[PDB]
RNA sequence: AGUAGAAACAAGGGCCCUG
């Protein structure tokens, strides 16, 4: 016989076996030839030729705004935009939405900007230092750049954001910077290119789309301007029903069940509506930063004379930024016994030894090439700006007009980032053809292009949108989020709680059914047992903590009470998932084993700080790496141990620096003193302490006190 | 007033907002963005075309009003300068699908299913680890019964391997599962074969001149055919393997309402039916390898050790009678060796050699990689042996994946139920266990006939398909599986009469065919899925022959 | 009145809420004496004191403190009774006329 | 002690150096929380790989080595090793060690008196559990369910808080030699402090992991999720296991948390005390304002200022509504029109002018809004979705439960939207004396109407008559509404849509500071009214318990 | 939160908020200055003390 | 100290003083009553014909 | 040799260490 696993597709539905498809049961796949071809693509989807010279870098800069030529195969992407249309649309959407509402917007996010610390910079992905030239996290790279600022002039007695942007801009016309290393100074030039540049990184966590395969990483002198427009464009994308970026799950579920019923509840008895499913395509590719500086100055027009400076920063540094190419070409012999390895700086010099396909793509971009990066004058990247593509996109789905009402006519939606939805209804599909090409055309007027190929359409109840299939009910895919039941990997204590509560959220929302979660929760048990080397009593198993199980078990006499880690079996089920097992044993353990785990003086407990869980001895944390004992990043330890000396002394004195954040006029020294003197007063008076003893500590404080003052 | 002070003060200090910004003096009441020079000189060379300088831009953006007309005039221009193309599929019909040509996609998983031959033995709870029961088996002399020829039915380095058995044996007659470095286990664990570096401060034209040094010409995969061999391991994973017990599992926990009933019951049933097949003895047999591979690639590195390919199960049960309380079983389906696993870094590379049991000839097109041996006879009377030998190579992805392979349990109970609860529900009765051995589901063809069995036996298909895209994983598949949802979208359309349509679905099928490449998978099921449309033709439309 | 909620008293079902000024055996920490203090012009010239010998001081004195993290301020044991919701209130009414 | 000693010299050995000083001398404390994130900066991709790529090894944990050598934790016990001399690089007071050594402690390491001060750290989960164990299960059954989403809590808290108000109650409990200034919901809530200190004080405790446990003990987790049956939070922590989409855990919960009463009681008082101002004629806010200021009520063991619960609770209801927004709280844009619910979605408008005559020719002012607009309603056991144009109902869907509650909702639909003829010409039956003013206070023709159909089930049928009525096409059969409030007929009304499943309640994160005049009708920065005291039962009498009225 | 008047309710009282709201809003000036005016205000009103 | 069902009693005895303040010795709300009575026993009928 | 993909590994740092 021969076999064929689809033919189920007959005799049964199509959405509630689409799971079976996602091959999320197995391990995932994993330059410069593709950043090449990204260059490539992005110069060539502007559909001009035009050019200017920048007088600052004496560079050819393509200009891609309202500058449209070569209108042939527009079905192809394009990334050339008309203002006036952007304009027109912006402001049909306020319309809709009543006056008053970008204002009230930039409002509600400059009540945020003014008292926001800048410190929130630290918390984010990875960006690219600009002094070693390197990707490190984000607050190491704030620690570089004050301590450069620092070294240069002078202290940063900054406390909050606009301060810290007032500095990056007066560090754009700066003449020397100075900055650590085993302390090097620059110039203004390279400082400048080096601040603009911007390098990549090939996580690409989610599997998602396959053609997501890197992701962008600026420097430091671009995330609070980043910040600010990310934030006025969520004040926006909020108050829009159009749009389902900031929600997850169950909301745009809602939003499109609502807006079905009130398509279907519109429409007369001489119309009918379609779905269709989008996935737009160089997403990344055609929105320009251009056209995102028009439209906020639009926006920033009746607000304060403050936003419009702000706001209208990160666009023009998008404007002008450079791309980092990496790790350059790698060259070797026939037998590839030998092997040479080359850098981008370099693949100028050796451009005759490389392949045909590298020289017809370097050569043309040598003149927009500087030393291992290129002068990209405009596009995108992935990451940088989701929520105003966004609100670009859905100012389309707010469109109306005269021709679509003299026949009976109109779209709506709802769209996500290069993922949206469309609802077109009309009486005859000879003016359904006609709107859908309206729409395509509106599209195009803004670089908003679609794939052909991934987007198709049928009648109304049958779409897709991010991995959830809908129909009359909805489907969900449950393989999502199979990675998630798995232990997390950061202790004992907490895998097993954090895997139930995962448990329980899929049961209420993704409609996990109850045999399967016990299956489930039976499996992330085996595999919490198998991680940390520790099985049941009962089992036969040898090995080190199994063998002082057995030794000390005999001092129990009832291992129901026992934890999962210390030998005991499984106590909990569907009505128990929201419960930890150290309180449902707590009743039963023994006082002995009870008291010798929950003692606060354990050598092994540390908080990490969402943290559902109890705290006990097996809540430990790993050994850190050691690969970069070999490395020669010392110095750079120095400063983090005197910060985490200086920290660990005040919180010493003051146990509370961690909860409730400190605040005052004091400094630190000034503070530690006093409170050290009152608790020698508070001591001596009543209890176990001398004149002599007093007297020495006073005696230190005020000589260390001298000391601090007078060494500067 | 001073109490009010302090109070409004400490607030504020809390908020951030205790600076010149909000409690400004008489003077500094004017806070402004420092624009500089340079920033200016920038964002007055940034401005769109028309526009030279951010003051007209701001001028004409202030001020900008609607003009409808010109926007609708230019929106039908762009509508006719395009002519968006959109194709009813009811007339613009799917063709086939066309598979590459050339040889035929052999065998690529690292261990045996079918072809695989072990030995058995009692299990002690004392000895349980790997290096001990490697020995175990080698006490009663069969493990060392063996002793291969020189002349080999096929494949190459057919010394290099004999020696490498040879050496295996000796080591564990040593009590030590370690390997020394010689000529052959270097050239087959590729120990030296890593380029060397030439800096190009130390390169001139004339170092180049010398030996060529032109850029690596990367030799991308080449194309396969259709695979005759799949149907046969696909039929051969669904029966039983005359034991259970294979893949491990936890124990249930107490119960004290209906539902965690129920969710025991169907859960006992599904494992009970799915423990007794041979692709759970093929998930066990990874599961542990991969185990101890790991545990040895963290502890043993920069040595080359010996790890056994075994598995542990239990005779089934039969009834009271005879010998009651049935025992448990270590079977050993062959030897594992690996290389040097200095894994520095995720996705690296860690060569392992495999050394497997067989009793039956191999084929040229399925068996190419490996390299058979002719030992000698076994029992069952007594029948050749023989021995496959190959090389191939892991990660640390790879071994942790490999070993989380009891999800396929999780996504079939879901589907299954999922079906029965939803049938169940349409009419408000437990109707759970007829849905199991009455509703039938289509599997296969057999003499131009279908062919249908009930859910019940029809999950280990879907067991089985879940089982080989954990094991055949990669970027092809993953494309292949992306694209094809467009397809059976428009199938549920045709099935329901929805005038389903599309803009390019040559296109479509052209970006399919592009990730169809020396995958077997991926092969078996295009042909598949064209044999789906071609038989659901004789029901609907859509779809061209 | 009970010794759980010292802060209440109890007459006919209507509650009263006793000011926090002085601490008997049952009261055991500074809680209760918070409604005597206030904040004074800063005299550097008074003692600097701790939380618990605050108890020992005359109604009318002045000491200096040390309060929550870097910060001292001057205190004096003599209590306003007033609030603000009136004094606001009553002097708005005042100007719209 | 000997340890303030050492504490002192490590300050002045710090001091000694250039660049501590510099740091430790400018700025203020603040800097401090600064400081604390540019060190200890490491994190990892997938934990779990290198987490079992670690536990393969032989010393993967840190731990302390002091606290070993005075437990007298050895090395080697029975050939298993457990730690060896080292330091890790971070802490550098720190020793690296094996997994078993944490079952060594466990088995033969230092007891303490007593422990169970957990109880009382983590009291919200011991709740839950009791909770779970005064359950009675029943029946197990299939079938389909109406599961709508809405925005609900899940965590049964008593005292719900704000979190300035929580960060200085953690500081006043645990580290009070540290405390601030004593702010004013301490003065107030005295003895709720007594208590919270009297079972951390005198124990040995890690004090950070407490201020977690209490902000969870503050905390009402507010989510949007499918609900079924009835609402409370003691049904939701658990709703995983009572039903789903095609099965449902048969269980009564109903008598326990006591949550709902204290709501209840809340609405009564706000009621009262609504009517009480109401009497007045010129100061009603005042005399309100005064009356709430003037009141308190028990709260389990506490007493609590009405204020002060008030400006705590989310119960959207027109007489909350009004207390809120005397005392300036704000609030989310939820509306009222009588008992029914309302939120709107889209659209905008601006009112206008028009009449009507009651009686042969009396012409009486009533507005209207001039624009498209789209609603969500929601009355009991029922939801609805319709949209007003230009003073008509232009569209609307329902899928409730109940063709009573179906009527009414729709009756009180058609009345929100002015669509008819009766507000073009009001009937006979209405008069002058039943148009408005009780004692002076004028009223809308919208509520007389309101009144008037309340008053007898017969104006509500001529109502609905006022609806256009048409014969039920073919096919809409199954969406069509008759008079009685069937699912289908042979005659149905104008313009409607039936279906069964509830309406997904919308959501917005928003809040809004409102206002009111000197009749009690709140605006909301237009011509809009949210409520009134005119959309609340008439009047009743209550014998409210453990309450203080210190008012004459 | 969400506006800087929300956040003077917080410790001030309602009616000099609007106080300094509508002067701000009679000299037209940035509502950041919210803050300052009240406190002010409500220490004029707390020196009258009738 | 030592219990089973605590919380019904206690919500029991709290429903007791209102009553009783309202001059009324009834009970209108039936949750803790029915359930401590139906604990033991309480279930549902099938009948023989539609076995 | 081999792996896998559209580039990387087939140890790396100073005789010693390390994931």
């Amino acid at each position: 016989m021969e076999i064929n696993p689809y033919l189920m597709f007959l005799n049964n539905d199509v959405t509630s076996l689409i799971s079976t498809t996602y091959p999320y049961t197995g391990p995932p796949p994993m330059s410069t030839k593709y950043t090449l071809e990204t260059i490539k693509r992005t110069y060539d989807y502007s559909r001009t030729s035009v050019e200017k010279t920048s007088k600052v870098f004496n560079i050819p800069r393509r200009k891609f705004c309202n500058c449209l030529e070569d209108k042939d195969e527009l079905v192809k992407p394009t990334g050339n935009v008309d203002i006036s249309s952007l304009l027109g649309l912006a402001e049909m959407m306020e319309k809709r939405m009543g006056e008053g509402f970008f204002k009230h917007c930039v409002m509600e996010a400059e009540t945020e900007i003014l008292k926001m610390h800048f410190s929130r910079l630290t918390e984010g992905r990875q960006t690219y230092d600009w002094t070693s030239e390197r990707n490190m996290p984000a607050a190491t790279a704030l620690q570089l750049t004050v301590d450069a600022i620092k070294e240069t002039e002078g202290p940063f007695k900054g406390t909050t954001m606009l301060e810290y942007c007032n500095k990056m801009i007066e560090m754009l016309d700066w003449k020397e910077i100075k900055f650590k290393k085993v302390i090097d100074s620059i110039k203004h030039d390279e400082f400048l290119i080096r601040a603009l540049t911007i390098n990549t990184m090939a996580k690409d966590g989610e599997r998602g789309k396959l053609q997501r395969r890197a992701i962008a990483t600026p420097g430091m002198i671009v995330r609070p301007f980043s910040k600010i427009v990310e934030t006025v464009a969520q004040k926006i994308c909020e108050k829009l029903k159009e749009s389902g970026l900031p929600v997850g799950g169950n909301e745009k579920k809602a939003k499109l069940k609502t807006t079905v019923t009130s398509l279907n509840a519109r429409m007369n008895s001489d119309q009918f509506a379609v779905n269709i499913t989008g996935d737009n395509s160089k997403w990344n590719e055609c929105q320009q930063p251009e056209a995102y500086l028009a439209l906020l100055a639009y926006i920033t027009k009746d607000s304060s004379d403050l936003m419009k400076d702000l706001c209208s920063v990160a666009p023009v540094l998008f404007c002008n930024k450079f791309v980092k190419l990496g790790q350059g070409i790698r060259l070797s012999n026939k037998r590839k016994t030998k092997e040479v390895i080359i850098k981008a700086e370099k693949m100028g010099k050796y451009k005759n030894l490389m392949r045909e396909e590298y020289k017809n793509l370097f050569e043309p971009l040598e003149k927009y090439i500087q030393k291992d990066v290129c002068f990209l004058p405009g596009g995108m990247l992935m990451g940088m700006f989701n929520m105003l593509s966004t609100v670009l996109g859905v100012s389309t789905l707010c469109y109306m007009d005269e021709e679509l009402k003299a026949k009976g006519c109109f779209w709506t939606g709802l769209q996500s980032s290069d993922d949206f939805v469309l609802f077109a209804v009309a009486s005859n599909w000879s003016n359904i053809h006609w709107t859908i090409r309206r729409f395509n055309a509106v599209c195009k007027l803004i670089g908003i292009n679609m794939s052909l190929e991934k987007s198709y359409g049928s009648l109304p109840e049958l779409f897709e949108f991010t991995s959830m299939f809908f129909d009359g009910e909805f489907v969900s895919n449950l393989a999502m989020e199979l990675p998630a039941f798995t232990t997390a990997g950061v202790n004992e204590g907490v895998d097993f709680t954090a895997a139930m509560s995962i448990i329980k959220t899929n049961m209420i929302n993704n409609s996990l059914s109850p045999s399967t979660a016990l299956m489930a929760l039976r499996i992330c048990l085996q595999e919490f047992r198998a991680t940390y080397r520790v099985h049941p009593w009962d089992s036969r198993v040898k090995g080190g903590r199994m063998k002082i199980i057995n030794e000390f078990i005999k001092t129990i006499e009832n291992k129901d009470g026992l934890l999962i880690a210390d030998g005991g079996k499984l106590m909990n089920n569907i009505s128990t998932l929201h419960i930890p097992e150290e309180v449902l044993k707590f009743e039963k353990m023994d006082e002995q084993y009870r008291n010798r785990v929950f003692n606060p003086k354990n050598p092994f407990t540390n908080f990490d700080k969402e943290n559902e869980a109890v705290v006990s001895t097996h809540s430990f944390r790993t050994r850190a790496n050691r690969t970069l004992l070999n490395t020669d990043m010392r110095a750079m330890m120095a400063e983090e141990k005197r910060y985490q000396m200086v920290c660990d002394m005040f919180k010493s004195v003051f146990e509370s620096a961690d909860i409730n954040p400190p605040i005052g006029a004091m400094s630190i020294g000034e503070a530690i003193e006093e409170k050290l003197l009152e608790r020698a007063k508070m001591k001596r008076d009543i209890g176990a302490i001398e004149d002599s003893e007093y007297e020495e500590i006073k005696d230190i404080i005020r000589d260390a006190k001298k000391a601090r003052l007078e060494s500067r | 007033i001073f109490s009010f002070l302090a109070t409004a003060a400490d607030f504020l200090r809390k908020e951030n907002m205790f600076n010149e910004i909000f409690l400004p003096d008489n003077e500094e009441t004017i806070i402004e963005m420092k624009k500089g020079k340079t920033f200016l000189e920038l964002r007055d060379e940034s401005v769109p075309l028309p526009f030279q300088t951010y003051e007209q831009m701001k001028d004409y953006c202030e001020k900008f009003k609607g003009n409808p007309r010109e926007l609708a005039s230019k929106v039908s221009q762009m509508q006719s300068n395009i002519k968006l193309p959109i194709k009813h599929y009811e007339q613009n019909k799917f063709r086939q699908i066309r598979l590459p040509k050339g040889p035929m996609a052999p065998y690529t998983h690292k261990f045996l299913m079918e072809e695989a031959w072990m030995f058995t033995k009692i299990s002690d709870p004392e000895r349980s680890r790997a290096g001990e029961i490697l020995i175990d088996f080698f006490k009663k002399g069969n493990l060392s019964a063996i002793r291969p020829k020189d002349k080999p039915l096929q494949g190459k380095y057919p010394i290099h391997y004999k020696n490498l058995w040879n050496q295996i044996k000796a080591a564990i007659a040593d009590r030590t599962m370690v390997i020394n470095e010689n000529d052959h286990s270097e050239f087959l664990g590729g120990i030296g074969r890593a380029s060397k570096k030439i800096p190009e401060i130390s390169l001139t034209q004339d170092v180049i001149t010398t030996e060529g040094l032109k850029q690596s010409e990367n030799k991308l995969p080449e194309p396969r055919s259709f695979p005759r061999w799949f149907n046969a391991e696909w039929m051969w994973a669904i029966k039983d393997s005359d034991l259970t017990g294979w893949v491990p599992m936890a124990e249930y926990p107490p119960a004290d309402n209906e539902l965690e009933d129920y969710a025991e019951h169907l859960n006992k049933t599904m494992e009970g039916v799915l423990q007794g097949t041979n692709c759970a003895r093929e998930m066990g047999k990874c599961i542990l390898t991969v185990g101890a591979l790991m545990t040895e690639c963290r502890l043993f590195p920069g040595k080359i050790k010996v790890v056994p390919i075994y598995a542990r199960s239990k005779e089934r049960k039969s009834m009271q009678e005879g010998l009651p309380v049935p025992s448990e079983m270590d079977c050993l389906f062959g030897i594992c060796v690996k290389s040097k696993s200095h894994l520095n870094k995720d996705d690296g590379m860690y060569t392992i050699i495999t050394f497997e049991f067989s009793i039956r000839e191999p084929n040229l097109e399925k068996h190419q990689k490996y390299t058979v041996f002719e030992a000698g006879h076994t029992t069952v009377r007594e029948v050749p042996l023989y021995l496959y030998c190959r090389t191939t190579a892991l990660s640390k992805i790879k071994n942790d994946w490999l070993s989380k392979a009891r999800r396929c349990f999780i996504t079939t109970m879901d589907t299954v139920e999922t079906i029965c609860l939803r049938e169940s529900a349409k009419a408000e009765e437990n109707l759970v266990e007829k849905t199991l051995n009455e509703k039938q589901m289509w599997i296969g063809k057999k003499n131009g006939e279908l062919i249908a069995q009930p859910l019940r036996e029809a999950l280990r298909v879907q067991l089985v398909q879940q089982f080989y895209f954990c094991i055949y994983n990669d970027s092809q598949l993953e494309g292949f599986c992306n694209e094809q949802k467009k397809i059976l979208m428009a199938l549920e359309g045709d099935k329901k009469n929805k005038s389903s349509f599309g803009f390019n679905p040559e296109g479509l099928l052209e970006k399919i065919e592009e990730c169809l490449i020396n995958n077997p998978m991926c092969l078996f099921m295009a042909q598949r899925l064209n044999e789906l449309v071609i038989e659901a033709s004789k029901r609907g439309a859509k779809f061209f022959k | 009145w009970s010794k759980a909620d010292s802060s209440k008293i109890y007459c006919h079902g209507i509650a009263i809420r006793v000011p926090l000024v002085v601490g008997d055996e049952h009261m055991d920490t500074s809680l209760a004496l918070l409604e005597g203090f206030s904040v004074c012009e800063n005299d550097p010239r008074a003692p600097m004191v701790t939380r618990q010998d605050l108890i020992d001081v005359g109604f009318g004195q002045k000491v200096r403190l040390f309060v929550g993290q870097g910060s001292v301020r001057t205190f004096k044991r003599t209590a306003s009774q007033r609030a603000a919701s009136s004094d606001v209130n009553k002097n708005v009414k005042k100007i719209k006329m | 002690m000997s340890l303030l000693l050492t504490i002192a010299k490590e300050y002045k050995r710090l001091c000694q150096d250039a660049k501590a000083a510099q740091m430790m001398t400018v700025g203020t404390v603040s800097n401090y929380t600064t400081f604390k994130k540019w060190t200890t900066s490491r994190k990892e991709k997938n934990p779990s790989l290198r987490m079992r790529w670690a536990m393969s090894s032989k010393f993967p944990i840190i731990a302390n080595k002091r606290m070993l050598e005075e437990a007298q934790i050895p090395k080697e016990h029975n050939n298993v090793a457990l730690w060896e001399d080292t330091e890790d690089v971070s802490k550098r007071d720190h020793v690296l060690a094996s997994a078993s050594c944490i079952n060594y402690w466990n088995f033969c390491g230092p007891c303490v008196n007593n422990s169970e001060v957990i109880k009382e750290v983590y009291k919200s989960r011991f709740g839950r559990l009791e909770r779970r164990k005064e359950i009675m299960w029943k029946e197990l059954r299939f079938t389909l369910v109406d599961r709508q989403r809405r925005r609900v809590d899940t965590q049964p808290v008593e005292q719900r808080l704000r979190t300035g108000e929580i960060k200085d109650l953690q500081m006043w409990t645990l580290f009070e030699d540290e405390a601030p200034l004593a702010s004013k919901f301490i003065l107030d809530n005295y003895g709720l402090v007594k208590e919270m200190r009297s079972k951390f004080a005198n124990k040995p405790l890690n004090k950070e992991v407490v201020a977690h446990m209490l902000e969870k003990q503050f905390n009402p987790e507010s989510r949007f999720l499918p609900v079924f049956g009835a609402i409370r939070p003691e049904r939701m922590e658990l709703i995983h296991a009572l039903g789903g989409e095609t099965w449902i855990q048969e269980a009564n919960t109903a008598g326990i948390s006591n949550v709902d009463q204290r709501k209840n009681d809340i609405r009564a008082v706000c009621r009262k005390v609504c009517l009480a101002a109401n009497a007045s004629i010129m100061n009603a806010k005042s005399k309100l304002v005064e009356y709430i200021k003037s009141t308190s009520m028990r709260i389990g063991e506490t007493e609590r200022k009405l204020e002060e619960l008030i400006l705590e609770t989310d119960d959207v209801s027109p007489e909350v509504t009004l207390c809120k927004s005397a005392l300036g709280g704000q609030l989310g844009k939820t509306l009222s029109f009588g008992p029914m619910l309302l939120k709107k979605i889209s659209g905008s408008g601006v009112k206008v002018k028009d009449t009507v005559y009651i009686q042969g020719v009396r012409a009486v002012q009533f507005e209207y809004w001039s624009e498209q607009e789209e609603f969500y309603g929601e009355y009991k056991s029922a939801t609805a979705l319709f949209s007003r144009k230009e003073r008509s109902l232009e569209w609307i869907t329902i899928g409730g439960g109940i063709n009573e509650d179906r009527k009414r909702l729709l009756a009180m639909c058609m009345i929100f939207c002015r669509d008819g003829d009766y507000f073009k010409d009001a009937p006979a039956t209405i008069t002058m004396a039943d148009l408005s003013t009780k004692l002076g206070r004028e009223i809308p023709y919208q509520y007389v109407m309101m009144n008037w159909i309340q008053k007898s089930e017969d104006n509500l049928e001529a109502l609905l008559y006022s609806r256009g009525i048409v014969e039920t096409n073919p096919g809409k059969m199954g969406s069509s509404m008759g008079i009685d409030g069937s699912k289908r007929a042979i005659k149905s009304l104008r313009a409607v849509t039936i279906q069964s499943g509830k309406i997904d309640m919308p959501e917005s994160k928003e809040k809004i500071h409102l206002e009111l005049s000197d009749n009690l009708e709140a605006f909301d920065s237009s011509g809009r009214i949210v409520a009134t005291i005119l959309d609340l039962p008439s009047d009743k009498k209550v014998t409210f318990q453990d309450v203080s009225f210190q008012h004459p | 939160s969400k506006t800087f008047a929300e956040i003077a309710e917080a410790f001030l009282e309602p009616e000099a908020v609007r106080i300094a709201k509508e002067a701000v809003e009679e000299y037209g000036d940035h509502e950041r200055k919210i803050i300052q005016i009240g406190i002010h205000f409500q220490v004029c009103c707390m020196f009258c003390d009738e």
